[PDB]
């Protein structure tokens, strides 16, 4: 159980006005071989988690080159100068040292002035409904398809993850017996099963496709919204 | 401008019979794309210029084994596509093999003067840069396992270590990542093996090879370099070997 925790923006951000997000751990998040590893995301209002900054500084492929990724490997700051109208959601950060992955509650915004994820399912207390994460790609049997737990006005819980070459699972000890995960590989769906279910665990999920080479989670699904 | 090696893999997608060094697919032909013999020479001296030269700016103009290397393969790929043994021709490298045909001509003894001109012209074409095809791929392929792995090992060295009693392939996230990208590696050069040393057996068993120095894939990359084991490299290859047990197994 590691640590994490980001601020609050207090003003209404004016567009333009630079800014600075900043997340702290609570553990040296380098690692043997010298890299601090790190994310920082961006979701918009209505949508999915989007990879900003990737390594600390090192920026994702598609991403403005306005956002900065600076830290000192237990401090880190994402930098957004002349801020956009479009960037206005809740921001997070991820941590690699040790399972389990946590990310932090997360920064608001504010405005002054693929994956194809199974549909809603809503069931009663105590039963288990399969989900799917489906990936046209050819490398979801060589990526780490990452399930993601969004909890309604919360942040992110991570479930667990799943390598559909060798079959391997990693499980976050909280889900232990909750989460069954499969993947399909001759179809290339992954699929998540949740155990008897209990009212706490109404909320959408996410899938996250991880490149085995980066390792970064640039693919996400549309959600699936389960209802108790 | 070569791409810097090791950028490109050899794809065997394209033809899925022999994989394709990715120095052969930059091979530069340009000129043989536009009596006729010495007309010929001159064509092909231009694409032996430019390519023999290239390939040394890519070595950082330096002068060692590799270099003479680059040159090697590099030359015999032009014979195979001047004699029409050529396995690669796909793209632009059919319509060279088109172009020498009305030059060298398409009837049933042509197939022999395509290498008599070659035997006289080979000499020359090698300086203008300063055995079967499948052949010399595998001294390619080998020399590119050599300097592959100890690269492949070195980066999960980095990542994996450490008793942390039990080593660090479980439950440390950036090292389980690690391992799978040596999978990747390891897997494609098992796939590759397979393939190449398949169309090594299908050409020294389908036509007369009079070379028994060489009798089984192994034996070439057994002449080609020093230190090669055959026990070893077939544990490798199939991840058995004391290296990927010691990293990347948790039990």
């Amino acid at each position: 159980d590691i640590v994490i925790t980001q601020d609050e923006l207090s003003n209404p951000v004016t567009s333009g006005e630079s800014v600075s997000i900043s997340c702290r751990s609570s553990k040296s998040l380098l690692y043997q071989d010298g890299k601090t590893y790190l994310n920082w995301f961006l979701q918009r209002p209505g949508q999915s988690p989007q990879l900003l900054i990737y390594l600390m500084s090192t920026r994702a492929s598609g991403v403005s080159d306005r956002f900065s990724g600076s830290g000192s490997g237990t401090d880190f700051t994402l930098e957004i100068s002349r801020v956009e109208a479009e960037d206005v959601g809740v921001y997070y950060c991820q941590q690699l040292v040790e399972y389990p992955l946590t990310f932090g509650a997360g920064t608001k915004l504010e405005l002054k002035r693929q994956l194809q994820q199974s549909g809603p399912e809503l069931v009663k207390p105590g039963a288990s409904v399969k989900i799917s994460c489906k990936a046209s790609g050819y490398a979801f049997i060589s990526s780490w398809m990452n399930w993601v737990k969004q909890r309604p006005g919360k942040g992110l819980e991570w479930i667990g993850r799943i390598y559909p070459g060798d079959g391997d699972t990693h499980y976050n000890g909280k889900f232990k017996g909750k989460a069954t995960l499969t993947a399909d590989k001759s179809s290339s769906t992954a699929y998540m099963q949740l155990s008897s279910l209990t009212s706490e665990d109404s909320a959408v999920y996410f899938c996250a496709r991880e490149e085995t080479a980066t390792g970064g989670f640039d693919y996400w699904g549309q959600g699936t919204t389960l209802t108790v | 401008y070569k791409r810097k090696r090791r950028e490109r893999d050899w794809d065997c997608n394209t033809k899925k019979d022999v994989c394709i060094p990715d120095r052969r697919y930059q091979l530069c032909m340009k000129e043989l794309t536009n009596f006729r013999k010495l007309y010929l020479k001159r064509k092909l001296i231009y694409d032996a210029a430019v390519e023999g030269d290239l390939l040394l700016k890519l070595n950082n103009y330096r002068y060692n084994k590799d270099f003479c290397k680059d040159i090697r393969w590099s030359l015999g790929d032009f014979g195979d596509i001047i004699m029409g043994t050529d396995m690669e021709g796909i793209g632009y490298s059919k319509v060279v093999e088109n172009n020498l045909r009305s030059i060298f001509g398409t009837d049933e003894k042509a197939q022999q003067r395509r290498k008599q001109w070659w035997n006289e012209s080979k000499a020359q074409i090698w300086t203008a840069m300063m055995e079967p095809q499948i052949y010399r791929w595998i001294r390619e392929w080998g020399r590119d396992y050599v300097s592959e792995l100890p690269t492949e090992v070195q980066k999960l060295k980095e990542k994996c270590d450490g008793k942390i009693t039990d080593k660090k392939v479980c439950k440390v996230p950036p090292c389980q990542n690690a391992c799978k990208s040596y999978d990747q590696w390891i897997t494609r050069k098992k796939n590759q093996w397979d393939v190449l040393s398949n169309k090594f057996i299908s050409v020294k068993n389908a036509e007369k090879v009079q070379t028994a120095g060489i009798v089984t894939p192994y034996d070439i990359l057994k002449q080609e370099l020093d230190e090669f084991n055959e026990v070893a490299f077939e544990n490798e290859i199939n991840k058995r070997d004391g290296a990927y047990i010691e990293l990347c197994v948790c039990s």
